[PDB]
């Protein structure tokens, strides 16, 4: 069971971090107009 | 070093029977002048077994061990009663009040669920005769009630109840009744269980015993709807004994 | 056969009376001073073999016995039934309004 | 359970009828120039 | 509303479903097909307040179908390309849903009811154990007859005395 | 055979979903 | 149906002396039973004891007899158990407990008249749904 | 994607419907008292 | 940004006020839900211990005990519904709680009437009523006019938190769009989809 | 570009056959979870004790149910509002004992539809659109989390959360009008209002347009070919549709505005869904509908009865025999 | 066949008739009562305040 | 008479299933220019 909890907590911070970082990307710009 | 209740709360603990250390090898005197009582036994069930029923009368029907699934809700305890001194030296405790029965249920293998009211009610165990002093070879012998795990308004999913209820199945208004009678009557079972408290530890100052216990009892019958299943109960016990 | 217990009782005694080894405690509200201290000391020295054993309760005054006796008419004693005294259910038999 | 007998094959047969209705439909209109 | 739960134990019908799948259906049609016009709109004025962008006369769309298209197929997998078919079938789901309610009300006129699963009650009968939400939702049914029906039914002089009325422990 | 039924149905709808969604006919601006 | 003098005659006394309310009185009894009563003994039931309810024929078979107004005032001011053996104000509310019960505090004499007045006319009123519960709703 | 050169349109004529249906029911013909049994 | 923060703040202060009785006293705004459920078990347990039961060992219809039972970690806790209650902690409450839970020796012989006092008068005033201020469950017959103000304050706020979630939303955006330069609308001799490939 | 680059550029790609997206990066693995952990536990799940009594309530297809009886079960009141995951629970038989896999998939569920709203903003915001499509999923999603979640935290216990089955859910609407008398209740109201309304204004919609379309096809033919994907020219003429319309009714209360038409198309059913959320949410702290028991009464003081009486009698009905082995005590509370 | 008509009476020799079910239920409890309609007898639900019993 | 429970929608089957595959395939042959 902790092995389980171990391994879904990683799997869920990864998850997290890629939505956190990936919007830290330079979201506003991702659009097809102003591009700035 | 004594703990709180924000201490235990959601630990497990609370589930768990107090221990003596192991150097509490003592031995408690019975003076034979004086009563006794008990101000606390605890019983913490640690393995539940059932009875298989191999469909051959025969062959070994042997007791397989099952997977609890209602949690850390086990345990008897607060129990009080008074321990009384017999004419022939040995010790009854007669069981007056407390936390003494608990619904367990357990799992065997295919997924059958085996619901059982774990319990000592009314426990009259004794000990051998001429134990003058409670020492780690005392074994309390004895005998409790099994009232059925559901008492009389419990109502089944058709409605059905032994003094609340329907007394017949409605939804098959026009069935013929005398192959649905064992659903259609609820019937209060009361049966005995057996139990054997064997010490291990002794507090000679303070009166603490702890040791082990083994339990014997019938499981629920569903008010009568199916046979009862043979469970053996093993587990530690712990029992601190006051002066009355 | 099977038979329904609770249903019964309800053909003997209990179904009439305020019996004294299994009904529950709320039933003694019926007649005037039994609850709750009459009403309490009774179904805690339960069961009894006859009504006029509910006199020889230890403790009681000349008047509880006086008030007893006013209302053993009204009282019955039948075997105890394990379905109605089972589960706490003569203190609370799950009946409120 | 003690189900329909007869619930088996009127379960099929709503399925495969209409089902194979369109089937038919539709594969006539793609071999269509 | 009650009654007939109580009584046809309506919302177990077939018919009703389908009512309900019809009238959610053509809300969600409504307020789908309303965002999605007016979130691809096309830029037709200068105001930040958009209704005034649209003329009664113009022929062109004021919205862009093929935006529309491509955000759905995306977002959800399918999408609507062919704006005939999509009014049409904004006409269809809640008339078809209301009709098929209909169906269901014309058999509760002679108590026709999908009130019971047969095998749902030969097994609950005779296994006190089995218990689903379908056998729950019958013991509210009955509990609805037994309470509800001597105000409601005042002709039919219902005196149950008050031992007869089914009721759960404690309450 | 009930839930056998169940599951083939569900599974029928769950496969159709896949042809609806990557074999549908393709939108084309004409 | 009216709210005529005999309905609003109740027993003053154990002896037999009846007392005519008035309907300024009476419906003063209802607003100060749901000031401070009602939260307990709503449609004159108890819900933290449902055993004893205010059924008329209840508060005659209490000890000592609570079906008049004197007996219901003197219960307002010293409550007893049912058989009169235990004096309850110390959980109950009352005149002699209005510093723990501080809806008791400003009572009068004319206050527990007409509270007492409407535990006795409002089963005349409503028959068995007054003491009976949701059975009766 | 350019469209795969590998395909070819089926056919079956009518006398091969008819054959073929003549073949399926009285196979079935023949073998439903034994799916009966 | 600012509506995100409110709406987040609001569905907070809505569980404040429902759940908390410390900086949400209960002499100033009633009982909490879990309270009042669990001053319900507390009334009954006292009257039918007075009664002369034996609450620790009373069986309920299930067989569990009618009074107290244990919690999934074993802690002795109030039976009937009210076993979901059993986080509940309040100061009339506290006093009768050991170690390992509620303490039989403690329910025995140490509930004090100022206790049972409060126990009563917050089962009583449950955090339960109709819109027009009817207390207590929704088949209660009119008498009574109590809702409490927990009720009042959690509603109210979960309303306020939701619509100013939708604001966010609906403002974050707008604003992106306005940034972007469409939230207007689509260029017609622009429009960013038919310059992009097709799904399929 | 370095690989985060190349993964960012791949994650927001507009080329993507299903947009995903950073949402999409949390609403593709919950969602998937959650539906696994719902087929399997909807085919295969063993009996569960929801109300906390050892009454386990057989949800799955393989213990007895069918299509419509079956139901993920609410987990256990005894676990209350208890967080329960996997390993929270001793063994696998004890996780599904107590009710585990529905707080597994309501938590994905919510979290993944959540962000499924964030998606929707978010490829409108790639496409280049206006942005409010998620404000109108906003109205469902807050009716999931009012059911969901919202309930549960009012009532103490997610064992009071709306069943993942047909049955269950009117298992949930019944116990739920007993309890909060929701059809007395004014946002309820609203709510019905606004799926009546929504249902009525898509078919007037569709069949206001479908009324109106330009004859571009013969007999032969659907009239849907009349409509080519892309064209620029509009497929009905909404100028005869409200002289239609207007004519019907009065000519005042008929739109000639598409942009009005269609944002009155959004904003009835979803303003009314969100008061229909609102209404659970607010019912799950106990603020309850009309209560009008007993309000009518003559000049003695019998009560008449009214129509709300008789709701009344079937409130108590279902109150009385729900959950019929649970209460030990006279008021049910929470 | 018909088992022949049945006739309720209590020990009192007063015959009781059953309430028949209307069409409307799918399931209606037993009331017995007497020729001017009065409940004399039934068959209970809860059976700890139950004054009508076919045993009593 | 005590007949295979699986022998009627064995037989429909049986039937159905092939027929409809001659008949799809016949259809959209006819269908062809
Ligand atoms: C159809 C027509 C609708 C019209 C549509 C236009 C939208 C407006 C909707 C409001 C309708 C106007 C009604 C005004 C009368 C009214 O309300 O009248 C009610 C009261 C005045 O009535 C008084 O209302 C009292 C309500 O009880 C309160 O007071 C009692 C006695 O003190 C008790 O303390 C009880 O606990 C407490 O609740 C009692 O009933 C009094 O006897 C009675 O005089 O006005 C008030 O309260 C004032 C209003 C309070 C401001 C709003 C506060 C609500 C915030 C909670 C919102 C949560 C969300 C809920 C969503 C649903
Ligand atoms: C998810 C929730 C839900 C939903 C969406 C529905 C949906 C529906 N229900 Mg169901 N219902 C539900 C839950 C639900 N139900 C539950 C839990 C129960 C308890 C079992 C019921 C019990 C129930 C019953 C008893 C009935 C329905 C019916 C219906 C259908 C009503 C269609 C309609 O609009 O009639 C509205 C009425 C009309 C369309 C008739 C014409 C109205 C005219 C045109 C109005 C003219 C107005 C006039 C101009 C002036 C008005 C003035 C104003 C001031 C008043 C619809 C399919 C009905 C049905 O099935 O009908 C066949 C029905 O009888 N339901
Ligand atoms: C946090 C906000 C809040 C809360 C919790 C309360 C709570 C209370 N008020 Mg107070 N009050 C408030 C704000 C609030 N009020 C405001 C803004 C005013 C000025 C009008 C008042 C003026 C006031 C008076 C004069 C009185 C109260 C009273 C009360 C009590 C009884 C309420 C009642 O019966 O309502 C009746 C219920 C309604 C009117 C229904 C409310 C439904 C709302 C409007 C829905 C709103 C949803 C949404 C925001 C609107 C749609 C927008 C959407 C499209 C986006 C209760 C304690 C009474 C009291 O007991 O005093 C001692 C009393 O007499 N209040
Ligand atoms: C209709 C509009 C409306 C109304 C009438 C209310 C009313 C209320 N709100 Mg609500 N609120 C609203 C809209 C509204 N709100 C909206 C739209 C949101 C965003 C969704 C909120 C978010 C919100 C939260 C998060 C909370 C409230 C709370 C409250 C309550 C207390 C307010 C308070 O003290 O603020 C605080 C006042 C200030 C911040 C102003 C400055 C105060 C200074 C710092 C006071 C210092 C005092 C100190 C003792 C000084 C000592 C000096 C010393 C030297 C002696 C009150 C009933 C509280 C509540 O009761 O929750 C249930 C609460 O926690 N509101
Ligand atoms: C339903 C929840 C929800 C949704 C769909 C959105 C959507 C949006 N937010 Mg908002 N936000 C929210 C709640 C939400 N918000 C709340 C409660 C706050 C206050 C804390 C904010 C504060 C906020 C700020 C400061 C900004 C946004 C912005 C935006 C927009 C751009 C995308 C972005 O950067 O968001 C980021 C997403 C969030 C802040 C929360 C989304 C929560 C959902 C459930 C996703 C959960 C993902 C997470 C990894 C899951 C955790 C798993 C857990 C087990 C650990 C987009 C429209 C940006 C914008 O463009 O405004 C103009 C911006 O700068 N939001
Ligand atoms: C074994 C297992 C696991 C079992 C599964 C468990 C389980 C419980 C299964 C569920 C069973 C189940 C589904 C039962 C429900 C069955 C039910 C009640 C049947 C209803 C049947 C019936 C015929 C009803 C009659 C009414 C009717 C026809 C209703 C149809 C409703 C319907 C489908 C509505 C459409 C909803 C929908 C999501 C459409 C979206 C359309 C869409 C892509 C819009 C986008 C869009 C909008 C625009 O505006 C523009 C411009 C464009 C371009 C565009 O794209
Ligand atoms: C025997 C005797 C005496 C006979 C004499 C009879 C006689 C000749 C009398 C004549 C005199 C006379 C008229 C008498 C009056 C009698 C009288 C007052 C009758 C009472 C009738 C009555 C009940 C009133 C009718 C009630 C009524 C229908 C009013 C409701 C109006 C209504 C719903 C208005 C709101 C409209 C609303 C905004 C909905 C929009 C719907 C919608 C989304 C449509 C979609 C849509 C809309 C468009 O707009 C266009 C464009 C398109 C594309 C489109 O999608
Ligand atoms: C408050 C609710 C807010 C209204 C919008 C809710 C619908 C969302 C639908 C899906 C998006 C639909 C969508 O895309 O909308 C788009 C639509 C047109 O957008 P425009 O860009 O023209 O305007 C929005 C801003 O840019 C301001 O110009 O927006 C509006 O019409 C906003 C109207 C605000 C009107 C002021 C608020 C008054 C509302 C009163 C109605 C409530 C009465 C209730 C009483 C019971
Ligand atoms: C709950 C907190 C109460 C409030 C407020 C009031 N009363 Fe009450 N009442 C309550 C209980 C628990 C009991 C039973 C006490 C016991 O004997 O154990 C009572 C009893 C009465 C009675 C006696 C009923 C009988 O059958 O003899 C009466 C007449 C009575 N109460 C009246 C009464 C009045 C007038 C109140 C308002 C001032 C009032 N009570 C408040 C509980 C509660
Ligand atoms: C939750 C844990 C993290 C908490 C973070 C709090 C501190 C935030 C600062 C961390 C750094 C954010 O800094 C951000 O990093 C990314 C990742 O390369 C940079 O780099 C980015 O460049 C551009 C942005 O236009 C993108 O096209 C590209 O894909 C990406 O590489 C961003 O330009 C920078 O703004
Ligand atoms: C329960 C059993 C159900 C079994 C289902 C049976 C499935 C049978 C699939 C048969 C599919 C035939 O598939 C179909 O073949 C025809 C020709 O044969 C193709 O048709 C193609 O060739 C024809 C003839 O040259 C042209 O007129 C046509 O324009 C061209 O598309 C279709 O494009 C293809 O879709
Ligand atoms: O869980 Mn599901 O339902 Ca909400 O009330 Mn209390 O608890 Mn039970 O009773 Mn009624
Ligand atoms: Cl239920
Ligand atoms: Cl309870
Ligand atoms: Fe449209």
């Amino acid at each position: 069971m902790e092995t389980l909890k171990i391994t879904v907590y990683i799997v869920v911070t990864f998850f997290v971090l890629l939505f956190v970082f990936g919007f830290l990307s330079g979201d506003p710009a991702r659009n097809p107009k102003r591009k700035d | 070093q004594t703990l709180t209740y924000d201490d235990i709360v959601g630990t497990g603990l609370a589930n768990k029977c107090p221990t003596l250390d192991d150097t509490a090898r003592g031995a408690y005197p019975i003076d034979s002048s004086q009563t006794y009582r008990i101000a606390r036994l605890c019983l913490q069930p640690t393995t539940f077994l059932v009875k298989e029923e191999p469909k051959n009368k025969r062959q070994e029907a042997e007791f397989v061990p099952t997977k609890l699934v209602t949690r850390e809700t086990t345990s008897l305890d607060q129990i009080q009663g008074e321990l009384k001194v017999n004419s022939d030296g040995s010790l009854t405790f007669v069981e007056e009040d407390g936390i003494d029965f608990q619904p367990v249920t357990v799992q065997m293998a295919g997924g059958e669920r085996i619901p059982l009211l774990f319990t000592v009610k009314n426990l009259v165990a004794s000990t051998q005769p001429n134990v003058t002093s409670i020492t780690t070879s005392t074994d309390f012998k004895g005998e409790f009630n099994v009232p059925s795990y559901r008492t009389a308004n419990f109502l089944d999913p058709k409605g059905r109840g032994l003094a609340s209820g329907y007394d017949s199945a409605i939804a098959l208004p026009q069935a013929k009744e005398e192959e649905l009678a064992r659903a259609n009557v609820k019937r209060f079972s009361l049966t005995k269980g057996q139990i054997s408290l064997n010490v291990a530890k002794v507090d000679g100052r303070t009166g603490e015993i702890a040791g082990t216990f083994e339990s014997e009892q019938l499981s629920d019958d569903d008010m009568g709807a199916h046979e009862p299943h043979e469970v053996k109960i093993q587990g530690v016990f712990y029992a601190s004994i006051e002066p009355a | 056969e099977l038979v329904n217990v609770v249903d019964e009782k309800l053909g003997t005694a209990y179904g009439e009376k305020i019996d004294l080894n299994n009904t529950n405690i709320a039933a003694f509200i019926q007649y005037r001073g039994l609850y709750p201290t009459l009403a309490k000391l009774i179904v805690k020295n339960a069961p009894y073999e006859s009504v006029e054993d509910v006199l020889n309760i230890p403790g009681l005054t000349e008047r509880q016995k006086q008030i007893l006796r006013e209302n053993l008419e009204h009282f019955t004693v039948t075997e105890v039934e394990t379905a109605l005294v089972e589960g706490g259910d003569r203190y609370n038999n799950g009946l409120y309004k | 359970m003690e189900v329909n007998q007869l619930g088996l094959i009127a379960t099929a047969l709503f399925v495969l009828v209409p089902s194979v209705f369109l089937i038919i439909l539709y594969v006539q209109t793609e071999s269509q120039q | 509303l009650l009654f007939f739960q109580g009584f046809h134990n309506w919302t177990l019908n077939p018919f009703h479903m389908m009512g309900v799948a019809g009238v959610l259906g053509g809300a969600l049609l409504c307020a789908i097909h309303g965002a999605t016009v007016e979130n691809t709109l096309f830029q037709d004025g200068e105001g930040a307040s958009t209704f005034r962008a649209f003329n009664p006369t113009q022929a062109e769309e004021t919205y862009s179908m093929v935006t529309a298209n491509r955000f759905w197929s995306q977002i959800f997998g399918i999408a609507f390309s062919n704006k005939r078919w999509l009014h049409f079938f904004m006409l269809f789901v809640p008339v078809t849903g209301l009709w098929m309610s209909a169906i269901g009300v014309v058999g509760l006129a002679l108590n026709l009811r999908s009130y019971d699963f047969i095998s749902q009650e030969i097994r609950a009968a005779e296994d006190p154990e089995f218990e689903t939400f379908y056998t729950k939702n019958l013991l509210l049914n009955e509990g609805i007859r037994a309470w509800m029906a001597p105000q409601d039914q005042p002709h039919e002089n219902f005196v149950f005395p008050e031992e007869v009325l089914p009721r759960g422990n404690a309450l | 055979m009930e839930t056998i039924t169940y599951v083939f149905i569900f599974a029928c709808i769950i496969a159709l979903f896949f042809f609806a969604i990557f074999f549908r006919e393709p939108p084309r601006i004409t | 149906a009216e709210l005529t003098p005999e309905v609003l005659t109740v027993p003053l006394n154990s002896e037999g002396k009846t007392i005519t309310l008035t309907e300024k009185q009476y419906l003063e009894g209802k607003r100060l039973f749901q000031y401070a009563c009602a939260s307990c003994h709503v449609g004159g039931i108890t819900k933290t004891n449902p055993s004893l309810d205010l059924r008329t024929e209840t508060l005659a078979l209490a000890t000592p007899p609570r079906d008049n107004i004197e007996g219901l005032v003197d219960y307002m001011k010293n409550p007893t158990t049912y058989d009169g053996e235990q004096e309850i104000a110390e959980v109950h509310p009352s005149l002699r407990s209005a510093d723990i019960f501080p809806k008791m505090r400003n009572l009068t004499e004319k206050d527990l008249v007409a509270i007492a007045g409407h535990i006795l006319v409002e089963p005349k009123i409503l028959g068995d749904k007054w003491g009976g519960g949701k059975v009766y709703y | 994607m350019e469209p795969n050169p590998n395909r070819q349109p089926v056919e079956l004529n009518r006398t091969s419907l008819y054959l073929g249906l003549l073949l399926i029911l009285v196979l079935a013909l023949l073998f439903s008292s034994y799916f009966f049994n | 940004y600012s509506l995100g923060a409110l709406s987040m703040m609001g569905f907070i202060a809505t569980c404040f006020v429902w759940f908390n009785n410390t900086v949400y006293p209960s002499e100033f705004y009633g009982p909490t839900g879990p309270e009042a459920s669990q001053a319900q078990a507390m009334t009954f347990l006292i009257r039918d211990q007075k009664l002369g039961a034996n609450v620790g060992s009373a069986q309920g219809p299930t067989g569990l005990g009618k009074y107290l039972m244990r919690s999934p970690t074993g802690e002795i806790i109030f039976g009937g519904e009210t076993m979901r209650f059993w986080d509940f902690r309040g100061p009339w409450l506290e006093p009768l709680r050991g170690p390992n839970g509620l303490d039989l020796n403690k329910i025995k012989n140490d509930i004090q009437p100022w206790q049972e006092r409060r126990a009563a008068e917050y089962m009583t005033h449950a955090p339960l009523g109709s819109l027009n201020s009817v207390g207590g469950v929704a088949t209660e017959i009119n008498s009574v006019n109590f809702v409490s103000p927990r009720s009042w304050l959690a509603t109210s706020h979960f309303v306020l938190a939701f619509f100013f979630l939708v604001g966010h939303l609906w403002h974050a955006g707008r604003a992106r769009a306005a940034a972007a330069g469409f939230e207007k609308g689509i260029d017609r001799e622009s429009e960013p989809v038919l310059s992009m490939p097709s799904l399929d | 570009a370095n690989l985060w680059e190349r993964f960012c550029n791949w994650v927001t790609s507009t080329d993507n056959r299903l947009y995903v997206g950073w949402f999409g990066v949390i609403m593709i693995p919950t969602l998937l979870a959650a539906t696994i952990c719902f087929v399997i536990a909807f085919i295969a799940a063993p009996p569960v004790d929801i109300d906390g009594i050892r009454e386990p309530v057989s949800g799955s297809l393989l213990y007895g149910n069918n299509i419509i009886t079956g139901a993920v079960v609410p987990s256990s009141n005894a676990i209350g509002l208890h967080f329960y995951p996997i390993w929270e629970a001793a063994s696998l038989d004890e996780w599904l004992y107590n009710g585990g896999p529905y707080q597994l998939i309501i938590f994905h569920f919510l979290l993944g539809a959540s962000c499924y709203m964030g998606r929707q903003w978010e490829l409108s915001y790639r496409l280049g659109m206006r942005p409010w499509i998620c404000v109108a999923y906003s109205a469902p999603l807050a009716s999931a989390f009012a059911v969901f979640l919202i309930y549960p935290i009012g009532q103490g216990s997610f064992s009071d959360g709306m069943p993942l089955g047909i049955s269950g859910t009117f298992n949930f609407m019944i116990v739920f009008q007993a309890e909060h008398n929701i059809l007395m209740h004014p946002f309820h109201q609203l709510g019905v209002a606004g799926v009546f309304g929504g249902a009525l204004f898509c078919a007037m919609h569709g069949s206001l347009v479908t009324s109106s379309l330009i004859r571009e096809t013969t007999e032969t033919e659907s009239a849907n070919y009349g409509y080519k994907f892309g064209q620029e020219e509009e497929t009905y003429n909404i100028v005869a549709a409200h002289g239609y319309f207007g004519r019907l009714i009065f000519q005042y209360a008929s739109f000639n505005n598409s942009r009005s038409l269609h944002f009155f198309l959004a904003a009835w059913p979803v303003v009314g869904v969100w008061f229909a959320a609102l209404g659970i949410s607010t019912m799950a702290f106990n603020l309850n509908g009309f209560n009008f028991n007993h309000s009518v009464i003559d000049a003695k003081g019998n009560v008449i009865n009214t129509w709300a009486d008789i709701i009344n009698r079937a409130n108590l009905g279902m109150e009385v025999m729900h959950e019929r082995n649970a209460h030990n005590f006279p008021l049910d509370l929470a | 066949a018909w088992k022949g008509h049945a006739v309720f009476r209590n020990k009192e020799g007063e015959e009781l008739f059953v309430r028949r079910m209307p069409a409307f239920f799918e399931s209606f409890p037993v009331i017995l009562t007497d020729k001017n309609g009065v409940v004399k007898a039934d068959i209970p639900f809860r059976r700890a305040e139950s004054k009508y019993s076919f045993e009593q």
